[PDB]
Formats: C-alpha cells, structure tokens, sequence
C-alpha cells in the first residue's frame, strides 16, 4: 500500500531533493511505500509558505516533510499545531515546545557551550548572521556571565548590507585594535570560506587564529588550511563517514549521474541532505503500521482550505504524531531517537579538528552526558610548591629532572627505583591541585592531567 | 462615498478597540464636510493570534470583503504572516505595533523607533558598565544595536534574555549575581508586564533603590509601576511619545471619559494606553490619504476576491494607497506624524522622564535631528 | 444574567435578519465550530459588562 506525503522544498535545496529521491528508492518495498507531492517555494516567505502548506492539508496528506526559516517558523508550528498535521523538518530545531513537529537536526547549542568550555576559553568574537537567526548567540550570552567569557559579537549577516562598513569596522576594532585570536563563525555552511576570507583580509598573524565553526557539517565544504591561512579550525560533524552505514551509502551516492541527481555524485553529503534520506526512513518506519486506509483518489490542493475545511481531528492526527515520535533507527545522522515533542534525544556529535592530513575526530559529544570526551617514559606531574618541589637556584644550567629539589623529587626518585620506571618530571601547567568545575564539569590541575590523559602519575 | 477598511485586533487590546470605534466616529460626527468627504467604515476581526493558520484566515476573510486598507495589530508570531500577505496584495496595513526588523513595504507603523533615543540618552548619563534585561517581544533591533555599540565603544554590558522566566526567583538570583559586579546601572528593553514584575522583585529584596539608576526602554512608561521604587531613592529615566500638556491630546481625553462603559470598554477604569492613542492617530493618518487620494481625483474600486487567487496580481491602487498613507504629514496625540518609505515614523519626537530624589520631570526630548537636548 | 447579555449584546453588529430553525444535535459533528474570532467578540462584550 502507500501512503500520501507532502514536501515542501526551498529554492537551492538541490542536493536535499536529491538525496530525499534516493531514500523514496531505499526505503520503499513491494509491501509499502510514500507517494510524495512536491512543492517548490520561497521559503523566507511566509504567504508563500502558508500557500504550500495549505493545499498540503487540503490534499489529504498524512505528513509533510519540509524547511522553514526565521521568518517562517511561526506559521509551520502554528498552522501544524492549528490543522493537526505532522511536519517533519531538517530545519533548525525551535528552542519552545510545539506539537506535529518532528526535528530531525539535533541541537546544536550544548556541544558549542562544551566546546568553547573543553578549550578552555575566555575571551572571543562571535560572528552570526541575523537573518539565520540569534538562539545561539544568546546560549552563548546567555552563559558567559557564570562561565566568564568576555563575548565580542558580531553581525556578519550585514557583511554585503547597507550595514557593510559597520561590519567592517567592527572586525577591524576587535582583530586589529583588540587583537583577537579565537573566532566563532555561525552562519550558513558554504559562507564559511568567504566569511574567513574577509577576516584574514582584515586582521594580522593570522596564522595564529583558532576558528570553531559553529555548524554540524564541518567537513560539508572543503578544509584546506591554506584558505585558512594556517590557523586552527574546530568544528561538529553528525554524519561520520567512518560508520559503515554512511560509508556504504557514500558508495552508491557517489556514482549517480549529477544531472540526473543535483549535489550527487560526491564523496560527501550535507548534513541537512542527510537529515532529509533519514526523514524518508523515519516516517516510513512510522507508517508502514498505520492504518490502510480505503483507497482514496489524490487531488490538487485548495490553499483555501486552511479556512474552508475544517482541522484533522485531534484525535486522529495526534495518531501520526504518535508514531513518528516513537521511532528509533539508525542512519546517516546517527541514532534517531525522539521525545515527547520531537526533539532528537540520545543523539552523538562528533568534534573535529583540522589537521596535517585533513579533518579529524578529536572526541564526541553526546546529549545524555553534555560534555566533550576526548577520542585515542613516565610523565610525572607534579607543583611548584615548599618543600615538595623547588628550583634550584642554578636551574639555569641544568635540565630536565636536575632543575627541581624537594622532598616529593626524592620521592619520586624512590618510587620509580621501587616500581622499576623511567620518569620525567613535569610541573602542572595550570599550577592547580585537581576540582572540577561545577558548571563546565571540568576537571583542572594535576587531577586534570590525570583523567584527560596527559600524564600518568601525580 | 463610503471608505471601508479592516480592523484585525488581538488579546488585551481592548482599549485600542475602543479608541478605535471613537476616532472612526469623531470623523464621521464632524460638521465640516470640507474635513469629511467621505462616509468611513470598518469590519472588526478578533484574532487568536497564537497559530498563523487562524491569522492567515483572518487576513483573508477581510480581504475579500474589498477592504481599503488594514488597520491592526501583530505580534512576534503573527507578524510574518500579516506583513507578507499584505506586501503581496499590495494592501496597508497601519498599525501601532512594534515596528519591523526588516524593511517591508505596505505596512504603516505608526509607532517610533525607540533605539536612538535609548543609544542617545546612554551616551548622555556615559553609561559603559551596565546591565541590559531584554525579551524579544517587539523585536532583535534594540537588542542587535545595544551589543554592537558595546564593541564600537568598549562598553561593559552584562546582558540577560529574560523573556523566558516564570520563576520570580529567577530574577532576584540575576539581580544578586549583577550585584557581585557592583552593577548599578540597569537597561530594562522588556514588554510593561515583564518591568513590572522586575521592579516588584527589585523592592521585595530591597535595598535596591538608593544609588541605582534604571532606564525602562518602554513606550508604555504611564502603565509602568515604579513608585515603590520612586519612593526609595532610585534614579528612573522613561520615554514617552504622548504629551499630556498638549490640547489635542487634552481635549480627545476629556470626551473619552465620558463615553459609556458599555459601548467603549476600557475608557474609565483604565488611564490611556499610549497605543491607544497611536490608535487614534492612524485614523488621523488613514482619514487625511484618502482626503488627499479624492482631491487629487485618484479613484480606487478593488471585486478583491481570493487571497490566494494564483495569480497573484494586486490592485493599482494599492500602490496609491500606499503612497498616499505614507506621505502624510498630521499632527497627532503623538505629535508631528511623517512616515519614510518604509512606513516608518520620521521626524517623530520622544520626551524623556527622569525620576529621581528630587522629583519627576520631563529632563528634555529627542528627536533625529537633534538627538538628545536636555532642558 | 439578562441584564448582563442585554447590555453585552445590545451594540453588537445587527447580523441580517435570518429564520431561527428548531437545532439538530449531531451538528456539533457535522458542523465546524464558530470561527474563534466570531465567537470571542461576543466572549469579550459579555466580560466587560
């Protein structure tokens, strides 16, 4: 049997579409299958949107699956929550509750916090694009008061605008004059390059910059650290290639026609095209169950009867809502896994950093536990501290474990000889003993050393 | 002839409704023909609101009455909607709402810009270490130019999106962390509501009056409850668009109490909301384009019909329309109305209140020209 | 009770004179209900009595 879908596709989403044609294939069967009808539209619009989703409900859809923006999100959880038809979205998750809502992009403001927290940093600017949206930005405001952060933010969405010199001279007061070195870029993936083209055009020993790219696709564009100018370059990643079933996928992918198939035919896939092939599973997954209802005949759709008809009985609609909540599979984005209003729950997100041979998994982040974990002679940490461990006053001259005294470098001494060890001394770079942050949840001093890997023996 | 236009309304915006029958009225009661040329007319919709499926229904159902122009309200949810299909239909929308973020076409919005004043005024105390408590309730402008003015000036500013909090205690815990940074000085850009519970919180802990200072970025500064804090010392600045002294303003308040509870709820247990009186200003705005629309023997017929007619072409008129509306220059209760080409009130003015030890008292004005002049 | 729908509903618009028909209960399935923007500004005429 098959059931009727909606999908509503902005301009540009080519690869989207593409891969949303290639999950209909995967996941149909002889048994079951969805019978979409696409609408292509003007996504900033919200009429437009409004049209596209009516004559969606006047059709007689089981779901939608499409996209909204900042300034069309109100009128898809309003009119999803009005008619009682599920909508289901790679869009940027709302931060409230809204029923008939399924959102498929995990959050991405908690592994953001804990990555400018993991690297420990206090101070930098914070480049967003009002048009895409401020939720956060304001996480990150929100937070720097109790996590001490001095936050320099910045619109670059005004970087081509009337406000263009202002943006311009904002970069310039905060790289040139306050010289800053760490720099959140928040914005559309594929602005990515050109945004950091134009800071590297403005600031100075750029070579010295670490960005962290605030976006799940990190490897979604090129990385060369040449268009980076040298600089450090963190990032978050929900599709990992290292997954056998992303892997397997890539394979076949990248040999469909690129014609035939817009954005295929690449060893990478965007992480809202991913998102999309996973929303064909979910909701195939939510209604291959379903009832079958009697065969009906579908028929273009009336925007008008978003005021003619009346809204799918609640109790009925609240039925598909049901269902797609309840799924649980895997795909390329991982777990899938929702709660009560539709929020991925138990998902992973990646860290990466760029390095020497390309990007790398550095760690993970996963929603359960909210925090970055880091990814795979003795080093004795130890602290500046009377008796324990002193420079002697002629460590110029010496090197090594020669430089220190006291009575924990006798110590330490005697153990290895006892334990049968070779060691190097090393005082603790934050010259800190070992609490963990409340907040953060970090531990710091030789108690960090410890747990984080960085020496074997305090 | 006969001029009809819309009227969509919302929750708690029943003084506005009010003020909005009695200007419809005062112009069809006037003697002078020369004044009134033609007969004014309006359908009334009550909006949820809450779902952009009730509010696109809304829109339609009064467009395809034939309506001349809309006057009403939006807010953060219902905006996109209203200004989208109005911008497509090519229909004005005049209302005295937050004004957009955005620059759209066919929306009138009688209420000013509050963010040069509140920039100006914070120049004019030299404000570079303070507090900034916000919710986005009438938009991202105050709050996008407050944070970049910190850079452009390495200002200090500590800044809370509260717009969320149901915890009163909630915001005693903001107040005493400010406190550990010996913050005096508050920016309060949130609805009259949500100022009235933080001032309520700031005297339950007390000592939090003597030696503050609290700017209420709020037009609605008369429905703002602060004499408890008035009382303790604290300095308060306010802003205002509505001149009491002023006999326009004087005379419509005289024969507004005296209107009857029933057919004009909101009259006489309530002092005037300052949107009300935007209210009878878009009348004024609305009357004077189509008076200059007739003289300028411009006609307008519509008819109208779907909304979602595909396609999709708008009346010529409505350009006209739009026009006319946006070149008005009246005075109002809220002064010299003029509006730019994006329906944005040019040329208004702002008074500014302080409150202080010594007393209350409007401490100057503001203007685009001249910015902030203190008297 | 009357006094308060009486002074509630006296201004409200003069709908055009139409025929009142003995109700049919299955209607509350069979009809839509009352656009909530009708409906509320009858709620509120009556609140503000």
């Amino acid at each position: 049997n098959s059931i009727q879908i909606g999908g509503l596709f902005p301009r540009g989403a080519d690869q989207e579409y593409s891969a949303f044609r290639v999950g209909m294939v995967q996941f149909s069967t002889s048994e079951f299958r969805l019978t979409p009808h696409i609408d292509n539209l003007e996504v900033a619009n919200s009429f437009a949107v409004t049209n596209a989703f009516c004559s969606q409900f006047s059709r007689g859809v089981y779901a939608i699956f499409g996209f909204y923006d900042k300034k069309s999100v109100n009128t898809i959880t309003s009119f999803c929550g009005t008619l009682h038809v599920s909508f289901i979205t790679p869009s940027f998750p709302t931060d409230g509750t809204h029923p008939f809502v399924i959102q498929m992009r995990p959050d991405l403001k908690g592994a953001l916090l804990s990555l400018i927290e993991y690297y420990q940093w206090d101070k930098f600017a914070y480049l967003y694009d009002s048009d895409r949206g401020l939720s956060t930005l304001q996480a990150v405001l929100d937070s720097a008061a109790e996590k001490k952060w001095q936050v320099t933010a910045i619109n670059v969405g005004n970087i081509n605008n009337d406000k263009k010199d202002e943006t311009y001279r904002s970069l310039f007061q905060d790289l040139e004059l306050k010289k800053e070195r760490r720099v959140i870029l928040d914005c559309e993936r594929d602005k990515v390059n050109d945004i950091v083209d134009q800071v590297i055009t403005i600031g100075k020993h750029v070579k010295g910059y670490h960005y962290i790219i605030a976006n799940l696709g990190f490897t979604d564009g090129d990385l060369l650290k040449i268009q980076f100018g040298g600089a450090n370059v963190s990032g978050f990643q929900i599709v990992d290639y290292d997954d056998s079933l992303v892997s397997k996928f890539i394979e076949r992918w990248s040999t469909l026609e690129e014609k035939e198939y817009p954005g295929a035919h690449t060893a990478t896939i965007k992480y809202t095209s991913a998102l999309t092939y996973d929303a064909v599973q979910v909701m195939t997954e939510a209604f291959r169950c379903l009832r079958k209802q009697r065969i009906e005949i579908s028929r273009r759709g009336n925007a008008g009867d978003c005021l003619a008809n009346p809204a799918v009985p609640w109790g009925q609609g609240v039925e598909i809502e049901r269902a797609l909540k309840q799924v649980q599979v895997e795909g390329l984005s991982g777990n899938i896994k929702f709660d009560q209003n539709g929020k991925r729950i138990n998902y992973t997100i990646n860290i990466m950093e760029l390095k020497t041979n390309g990007p790398r998994k550095i760690g993970y982040w996963s929603e359960v536990d909210k925090m970055v974990v880091t990814l795979t002679t003795v080093v004795v940490t130890t602290i500046l501290e009377s008796p324990y461990v002193m420079m002697k006053k002629n460590h110029e001259m010496l090197e090594g474990n020669e430089r220190y005294e006291g009575y924990c470098v006798d110590l330490a001494a005697e153990i290895a000889k006892h334990c049968g060890f070779k060691y190097k001394l090393t005082i603790v770079g934050d010259g800190k003993y070992g609490a963990r942050d409340a907040d953060t949840k970090i531990w710091n001093g030789m108690v960090g050393e410890l747990v984080y890997g960085k020496a074997d023996i305090a | 002839n006969t001029i009809s236009i819309g009227g969509l309304f919302m929750r708690n915006t029943v003084q506005e409704h009010s003020a909005f029958r009695f200007a419809v009225q005062l112009y069809n009661t006037n003697q002078n023909t020369t004044e009134k040329p033609f007969h004014l007319n309006y359908h009334v919709d009550h909006l949820d609101s809450s779902n952009s499926f009730s509010v696109t229904n809304a829109f339609c159902s009064q467009f395809s009455r034939g309506v001349y122009a809309i006057f009403g309200f939006y807010d953060q949810m219902s905006m996109n909607t209203l200004t989208s299909f109005c911008g497509a239909l090519h229909t004005s929308f005049v209302t005295p709402s937050f004004p957009t973020d955005a620059d759209v076409q066919f929306v009138i919005q009688m209420r000013p810009a509050l963010k040069g004043a509140i920039l100006s005024l914070l120049s004019y105390y030299k404000w570079e270490k303070f507090v900034y408590l916000y919710d986005t309730e009438r938009g991202f402008s105050v709050l996008q130019a407050i944070m970049e003015a910190a850079v452009q000036n390495n200002w200090q500013v500590t800044a809370r999106s509260v717009g969320n909090i149901k915890d009163v205690q909630e915001f005693r815990r903001i107040i005493e962390e400010m406190d550990r940074r010996q913050e005096k000085r508050y920016l309060i850009d949130c609805e009259v509501e949500r100022i009235n519970t933080i001032l309520e919180q700031v005297v339950i802990l007390g000592k939090h009056s003597r030696g503050y200072h609290y700017m209420l970025a709020n037009l609605g500064f008369t429905d703002i409850l602060l004499e408890r804090v008035m009382h303790g010392g604290a300095n308060i600045t306010g802003f205002q668009i509505v001149n009491n002294e002023n006999p326009m303003v004087q005379q419509f308040i005289q024969r507004w109490v005296r209107l009857d509870e029933c057919e004009f709820p909101e009259a006489k247990n309530a002092p005037l909301k300052y949107t009300s009186a935007l209210t009878h200003d878009a009348i004024l705005v609305i009357a004077e384009a189509f008076r200059y629309l007739r003289r300028q023997r411009v006609d307008v017929s519509r008819s109208a019909g779907d909304c979602l007619a595909n396609p999709a072409v708008p009346w010529s008129q409505g350009i006209d329309i739009e026009r006319a509306l946006k070149m008005v220059q009246v005075q109002g209760m809220t002064g010299n109305i003029q509006f730019d080409t994006y329906g944005r009130r040019t040329n208004y003015t702002i008074d500014v209140y302080e409150m202080k030890v010594s007393g209350s008292r409007k401490a100057g004005y503001w203007n685009e020209y001249e910015r902030f002049v203190p008297f």
